[PDB]
């Protein structure tokens, strides 16, 4: 019935595509990253006694062109911010990814717009971004829920999208888009 | 490019850091820093937005009020064509609209989509406010045109 649009954002190489395929296809593969990346990908899931169809948009196309981001982000219901726990430069950029999304997606209520932050690739060594640091940042931004994840080993992927959908569904129940 | 000062102004206005905004404006007022108050964002996080657009959209009333008190242009346009009034009205921020209307914002301005601020809002009280002012501005404009055309 109800349709949720989900944007996935983050510097390339943080594991956006890999997180998509893990959530949707239960698989660790980033293949065909120029046909499904910069493209939808879909999963019918159940969300609190509501049958949802979730469109998950990968930003891997990631053209500097702001003109793309406007209609691409248009009507997003949730935005998933992803960084590499082992790459500190990808955590510093979360500020501008969130801001760029908000001014281009232009939702009516930005301060309550549902974001989720994924600290991906936690199955590595030399994790250079500290958990407490990322939760500090997330709460700083109006208590964004934060998960550490592994697309490779399938850790907290399903959990995070359960939250994503739930929070997105409390924001899409304000607009209503069934099918 | 943007100067460090006007990058600070865009950042603090977007984030509602009212005291830092006001201190910057006092420095800019005293000509101790180079910074256009109507600067357009030049980064990914703010491209084409003024500090006033940012503070209206994100609902930072003290920032808006200091920018207006400091002389910021109420009718700046972003890349979408929006005025600050479009952003405040779109987000249903009634008091911000009041403030912009109080500093003589033009309500007749059409954005890139063809929409005036009246018609991007979903708050009925804002819509009524903007309809009253828009009709008033429209009548005043039509009489000035009609007069100026009947008489060179
Ligand atoms: N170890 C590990 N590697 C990952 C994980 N997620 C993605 N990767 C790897 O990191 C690289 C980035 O993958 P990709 O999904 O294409 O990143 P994208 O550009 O952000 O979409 C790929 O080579 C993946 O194999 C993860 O959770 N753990």
């Amino acid at each position: 019935k109800v349709l949720l649009k989900v944007i996935i954002l983050g510097d390339s190489g943080v594991g956006k595509t890999s997180l998509m395929n893990q959530y949707v296809n239960k698989k660790f593969s980033n293949q065909y990253k120029a046909t499904i990346g910069a493209d939808f990908l879909t999963k019918e899931v159940m969300v609190d006694d509501r049958l949802v169809t979730m469109q998950i948009w990968d930003t891997a196309g990631l053209e500097r062109f702001q003109s793309l981001g406007v209609a691409f982000y248009r009507g997003a219901d949730c935005c998933v911010l992803v960084f590499d726990v082992t790459a500190p430069n990808t955590f510093k950029t979360l500020d501008s990814w969130r801001d760029e999304f908000l001014i281009q997606a232009s939702p009516r209520d930005p301060e309550n717009f549902p974001f989720v932050v994924l600290g991906n690739k936690i199955d590595l060594e030399n994790r250079q971004v500290a958990t407490k640091r990322a939760q500090a940042w997330c709460y700083s931004k109006n208590n964004i829920p934060y998960f550490e994840t592994s697309a490779k080993e399938a850790i907290n992927v399903e959990q995070a999208f359960q939250t994503i959908a739930r929070n997105a569904l409390k924001q899409e129940t304000e607009v209503e888009l069934y099918n | 490019m943007n100067t460090e000062a006007e990058q600070q102004l865009l950042h603090h206005a977007r984030n509602g850091n009212a005291e830092e905004v006001r201190q910057l404006l006092e420095t800019m007022a005293r000509n101790e820093v180079i910074a256009d108050i109507n600067c357009k964002g030049r980064s990914k996080s703010n491209l084409g937005w003024t500090p006033l657009h940012l503070a209206c959209y994100f609902g930072h009333r003290q920032v808006v009020q200091d920018l207006l008190k400091a002389g910021a242009e109420v009718n700046v346009l972003n890349d979408m064509g929006d005025t600050p009034l479009h952003r405040a009205a779109f987000t249903g921020r009634k008091e911000l609209v009041m403030l912009l209307l109080e500093y003589n914002a033009d309500t007749t301005i059409v954005n890139g989509s063809g929409q005036t601020a009246k018609e991007v809002t979903h708050a009925e009280e804002i819509r009524s406010m903007l309809e009253a002012v828009e009709r008033t501005q429209q009548r005043k404009l039509e009489e000035l045109l009609l007069a100026a055309a009947r008489e060179g």
